[PDB]
């Protein structure tokens, strides 16, 4: 998976930021949580939004 | 059972009669087919061009207008002579 | 010609067209004085009218019966300087703008603030970046065959859709 | 007065003079070289 | 020997044509592999070697050869040497235009795909070495001939320019104006 | 610093003021390198100006004397007419060729430094401070390349190059010696 400051790409369909970059910045360790990570970005969507939970399977790691 | 994958289609797309022949044999026939249209339709155009013969329509015959309707069928034959050689037939 | 056109030196309509423009504008002289204002207008009006019809007299172009001029655009190289040389000339400068204003884009996006360079111009870059795009179509060509000018199918977001 | 040269630097005013000085462009071209249909001159 | 001795022993291709198909994700098999491009400078090759030679040979006077087969059309130039020939010869002119139909045909019927990589067959490999050439020779010699076929095949293509150019532009290629 | 000069007597004079004041070592070599150019025309000029006074011609040593082939330009009549007045009588044609090779030769000696022409560079290899030494290596069947071969060569460039300028102006006004 990610780490704290891994970037990543989105695989949600239904996000507005998918097939697009940006950064993790926390990962909840308690497994209960189903989205336990943070992924911040530097763009906008139609909301003001600049941030959303993910799961691990839905984030790619670019390098 | 139609849909297909890879470079060529299997025999069976050809129909019954087609999938059982060889490849060479309908290569022969498709030459056939093709020479025969093509005569034809100059003999059509020689009849036109002729005086007294293209009168009320006199031109136009039965046989060279099958020629005519032959020549779709010789490009069949071809394709069909294509896919069987690919089929190792 | 073409069409069953005319050239326009041969018109005996374009001629006509000719003649009428110049007596309205001189019916019009006859009320002013010679030396005054409005007389001196209306004599450099006739003379840019005058030199308008001889300029399309051995322009090469085709009048109808109309006595108007036509362009042909079939691709003619005989009527090349009706559609054609300033076809080439409007691509070059429409691709030039086009060319430079992306490059400024692409340039000022690697930075904490883009979004303020595009209210605000830094206008050294910009004057920099605007007369680099007189070899466009050999930099357009260079990130063709490199892979910088389209991106990736994994970069672009898409509607759920496809 | 770097913050008068920000000021000339927005948008709006680059537009301007940008345009004022595109369009005195096409009137100047138009008033030596008039009523060019095309290339004919 | 190596086929780039006139362009200093590197590969020439300014303007990248045979990297284009892979440079972009964004047509899909529109432009032509490598295998496909190799049969067309051959095939290009190989038809101007004939046609020059046969502009050539058909030229009477001048330096010219004026060399001309009993029986066929006496046409001065070549430009419509063509169109006489097709009229007043049919059987002869559908027997030629038979020939190179169905050779040509079954140059690609056999084979794969050429225009993506699947052809599986050496680019230019007709069935035609009768002479039973390369199977005697050595695989230096055979890789040699090769290149020799092919930059002929490159003098003939660019001469079929000049000769093409000659007849539109009428002071293009200078070196003629005086030849003929 | 630089060849052997006159065999009888030797004298440099005006080669230190600009190949140590006003230039340098790379003013030397072009120098060389023009002299060269020079001797080697004349020599070829004054063999074609003896050719043509002495009258082998087409006509006279071989089985071809229509030159214009079009123009109607024999070689009769072009040895008929001097030599001054006869280069001027050449078709545009022909012209144009000669200028063709001339060039060729002269873009070699610019590009083509040593071996094989180079592809990237600021300037030509010729342009540059000693670009063209003299020697462009053409030495088909080379005899020698010696201390001596070099020195006869250049005598016979400037003897060649003072008689075909006294020849010519022989031929338009008068000398001064015989001929
Ligand atoms: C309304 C119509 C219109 C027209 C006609 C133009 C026309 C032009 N625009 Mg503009 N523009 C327009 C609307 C228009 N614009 C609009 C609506 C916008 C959006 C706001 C713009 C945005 C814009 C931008 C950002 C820029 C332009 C630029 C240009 C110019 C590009 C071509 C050039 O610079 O000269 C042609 C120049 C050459 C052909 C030089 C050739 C190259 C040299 C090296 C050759 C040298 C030859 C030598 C000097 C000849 C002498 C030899 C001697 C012996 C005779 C051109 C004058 C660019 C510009 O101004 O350039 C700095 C530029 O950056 N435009
Ligand atoms: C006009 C006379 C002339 C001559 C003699 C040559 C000769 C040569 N050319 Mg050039 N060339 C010419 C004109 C000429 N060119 C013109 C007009 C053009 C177009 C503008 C070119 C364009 C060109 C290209 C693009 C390339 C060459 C290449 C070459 C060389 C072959 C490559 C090699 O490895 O050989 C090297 C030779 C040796 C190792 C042997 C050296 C021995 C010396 C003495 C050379 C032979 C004598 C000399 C060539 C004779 C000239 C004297 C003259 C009075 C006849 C060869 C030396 C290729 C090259 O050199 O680079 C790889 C090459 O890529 N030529
Ligand atoms: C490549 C094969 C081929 C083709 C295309 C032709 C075509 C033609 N021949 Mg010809 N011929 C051929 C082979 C061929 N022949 C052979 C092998 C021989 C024996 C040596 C002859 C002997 C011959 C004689 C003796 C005469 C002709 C004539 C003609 C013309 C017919 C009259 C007319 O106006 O056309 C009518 C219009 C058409 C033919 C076009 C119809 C095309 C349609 C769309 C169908 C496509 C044809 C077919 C299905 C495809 C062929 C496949 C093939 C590649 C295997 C025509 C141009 C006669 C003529 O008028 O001379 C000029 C004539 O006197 N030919
Ligand atoms: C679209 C029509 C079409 C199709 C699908 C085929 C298909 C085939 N032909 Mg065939 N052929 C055609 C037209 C066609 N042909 C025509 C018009 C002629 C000339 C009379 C031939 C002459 C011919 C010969 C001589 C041979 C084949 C052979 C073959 C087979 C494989 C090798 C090959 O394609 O090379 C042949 C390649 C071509 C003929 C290229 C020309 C293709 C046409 C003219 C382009 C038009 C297509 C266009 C995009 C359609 C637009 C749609 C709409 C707007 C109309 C294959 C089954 C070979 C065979 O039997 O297999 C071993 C063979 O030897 N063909
Ligand atoms: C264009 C041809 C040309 C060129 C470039 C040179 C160049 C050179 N010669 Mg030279 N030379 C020439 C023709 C030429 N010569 C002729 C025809 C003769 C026979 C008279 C000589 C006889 C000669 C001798 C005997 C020696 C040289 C030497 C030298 C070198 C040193 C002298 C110097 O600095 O330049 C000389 C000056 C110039 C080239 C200036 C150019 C002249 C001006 C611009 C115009 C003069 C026009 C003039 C009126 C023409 C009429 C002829 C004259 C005799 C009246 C130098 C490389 C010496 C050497 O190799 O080093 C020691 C040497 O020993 N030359
Ligand atoms: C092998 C190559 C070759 C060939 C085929 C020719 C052929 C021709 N040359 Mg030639 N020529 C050549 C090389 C060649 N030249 C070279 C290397 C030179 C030296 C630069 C010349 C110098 C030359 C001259 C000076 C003239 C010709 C002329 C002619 C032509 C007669 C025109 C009537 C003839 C076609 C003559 C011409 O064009 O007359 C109209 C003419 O006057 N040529
Ligand atoms: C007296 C005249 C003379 C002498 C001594 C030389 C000597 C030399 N030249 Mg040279 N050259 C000359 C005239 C001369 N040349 C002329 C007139 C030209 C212009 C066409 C050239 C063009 C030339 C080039 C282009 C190059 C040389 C080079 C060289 C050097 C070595 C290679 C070579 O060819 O040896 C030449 C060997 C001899 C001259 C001895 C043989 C005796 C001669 C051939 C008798 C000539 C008679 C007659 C003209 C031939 C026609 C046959 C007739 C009898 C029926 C050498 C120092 C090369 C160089 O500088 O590399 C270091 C070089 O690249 N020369
Ligand atoms: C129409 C087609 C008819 C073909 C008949 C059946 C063919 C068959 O069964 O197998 C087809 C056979 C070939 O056999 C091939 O073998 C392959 C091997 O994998 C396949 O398996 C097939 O069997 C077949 O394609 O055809 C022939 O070998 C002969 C072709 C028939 C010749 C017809 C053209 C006639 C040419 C004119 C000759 C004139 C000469 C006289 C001149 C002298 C004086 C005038
Ligand atoms: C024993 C053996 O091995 O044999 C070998 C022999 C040989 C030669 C080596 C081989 C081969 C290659 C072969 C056979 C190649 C054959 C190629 C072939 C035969 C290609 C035809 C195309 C026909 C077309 C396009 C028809 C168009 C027809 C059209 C477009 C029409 O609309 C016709 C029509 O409009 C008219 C004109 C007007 C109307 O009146 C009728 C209508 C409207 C319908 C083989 C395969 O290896 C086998
Ligand atoms: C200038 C001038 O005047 O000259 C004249 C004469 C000249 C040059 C002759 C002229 C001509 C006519 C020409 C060029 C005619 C060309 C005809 C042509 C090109 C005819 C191909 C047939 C191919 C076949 C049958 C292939 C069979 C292929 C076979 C049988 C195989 O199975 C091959 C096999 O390979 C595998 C797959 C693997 C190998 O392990 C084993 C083998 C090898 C067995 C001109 C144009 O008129 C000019």
């Amino acid at each position: 998976g990610p780490k704290r400051g891994a970037k990543v790409k989105i695989l949600r369909k239904e996000s507005y930021w998918y097939k697009g970059t940006g950064s993790v910045v926390a990962v909840d360790q308690d497994p209960n949580t189903r989205y336990p990570v943070v992924v911040r970005f530097n763009k906008v969507n139609y909301a003001n939004v600049s941030t959303n939970n993910y799961a691990l399977d839905e984030i790619q790691e670019v390098e | 059972d139609m849909t297909w994958e890879g470079e060529y289609p299997p025999s069976k797309v050809l129909g019954p009669i087609m999938s059982k022949m060889p490849s060479g044999l309908l290569g022969l026939i498709s030459i056939a087919c093709a020479a025969v249209c093509v005569y034809s339709i100059a003999q059509s155009g020689v009849l036109q061009q002729q005086p007294g013969a293209y009168e009320n329509g006199s031109w136009v015959k039965w046989y060279y207008v099958l020629g005519s309707f032959g020549g779709p069928l010789a490009w069949g034959t071809h394709v069909a002579s294509w896919i069987q050689r690919k089929n190792g037939m | 010609d073409i069409s069953g056109l005319t050239p326009c030196k041969e018109s005996k309509q374009f001629a006509k067209r000719e003649k009428q423009a110049l007596k309205k504008l001189q019916a019009s002289l006859k009320l002013y004085a010679d030396d005054s204002a409005p007389a001196l207008a209306i004599k450099a009006t006739m003379e840019k009218t005058k030199k308008r019809f001889d300029n399309y007299g051995k322009y090469g172009l085709l009048c109808g019966s109309d006595g108007l001029p036509h362009l042909i655009v079939s691709g003619d190289q005989r009527h090349w300087g009706e559609f054609i040389t300033p076809g080439i000339l409007f691509l070059y400068i429409a691709g030039w703008i086009g060319w430079v204003g992306r490059s400024y884009l692409i340039a000022i996006r690697d930075e904490k603030k883009p979004t303020q360079k595009e209210i605000i111009i830094d206008v050294p870059l910009a004057s920099r970046l605007l007369f680099r795009g007189f070899s466009w179509p050999v930099a357009a060509y260079r990130e063709l065959l490199n892979g910088e000018l389209v991106d990736a199918a994994a970069a672009a977001a898409a509607a759920a859709a496809a | 007065m770097r913050d008068l040269k920000t000021y000339l630097s927005v948008a709006p005013v680059a537009s301007t003079l940008w345009f004022a000085a595109l369009a005195g462009l096409l009137i100047e071209i138009n008033r030596l070289f008039p009523d060019a249909l095309t290339f004919p001159f | 020997a190596t086929g780039f001795e006139e362009v200093g022993g590197k590969p020439w291709d300014p303007l990248s044509l045979g990297k284009l198909e892979d440079a972009n994700d964004t047509f899909p098999n529109m432009f032509p592999k490598s295998q496909y491009l190799q049969e067309s400078e051959i095939k290009h090759g190989r038809m101007s070697m004939l046609a020059w030679t046969g502009v050539w040979a058909t030229h009477v006077g001048g330096m010219g050869l004026g060399m001309h087969i009993p029986g066929m059309p006496v046409e001065s130039d070549w430009t419509k040497a063509l169109g006489v020939f097709a009229a007043e010869q049919p059987a002869l002119f559908g027997a030629i235009l038979l020939f190179i139909s169905i050779a040509e045909g079954e140059s690609v019927g056999h084979s794969g795909d050429n225009w993506r990589n699947m052809s599986t067959k050496e680019p230019g490999n007709l069935g035609f070495d009768w002479m039973g050439l390369t199977r005697k020779l050595s695989e230096e010699q055979v890789a040699r001939y090769k290149i020799v076929e092919l930059k002929n095949g490159r003098a003939a293509m660019i001469a079929m320019a000049s000769l093409f150019a000659m007849e539109a532009i009428p002071g293009s290629v200078p070196i003629m104006n005086v030849f003929n | 610093t630089p060849l052997g000069g006159e065999p009888v007597f030797i004298g440099e004079n005006y080669w230190d003021k600009l190949t140590l004041e006003y230039g340098s070592e790379a003013t030397g070599t072009y120098l060389r390198a023009a002299e060269l150019k020079h001797g080697r025309s004349a020599m070829l000029a004054v063999t074609g100006f003896a050719f043509h006074k002495l009258g082998l011609t087409l006509n006279n040593i071989s089985p071809h004397e229509y030159l214009s082939i079009r123009d109607n330009i024999k070689f009769a009549d072009l040895a008929a007419m001097s030599p001054i007045e006869a280069v001027k009588h050449i078709p545009a044609e022909g012209m144009a060729q000669i200028f063709a090779a001339i060039a060729a030769v002269e873009i070699y000696e610019l590009t083509h430094r040593n071996g094989k022409l180079a592809y990237d560079e600021s300037v030509a290899p010729g342009l540059q401070p000693g670009g063209l030494t003299g020697d462009l290596g053409w030495n088909p069947l080379n005899i020698k390349v010696t201390d001596r071969r070099r020195l006869s060569e250049l005598q016979n460039g400037r003897a060649a190059m003072f008689a075909i300028s006294a020849w010519v102006a022989a031929e338009a006004i008068p000398g001064s010696v015989p001929i």
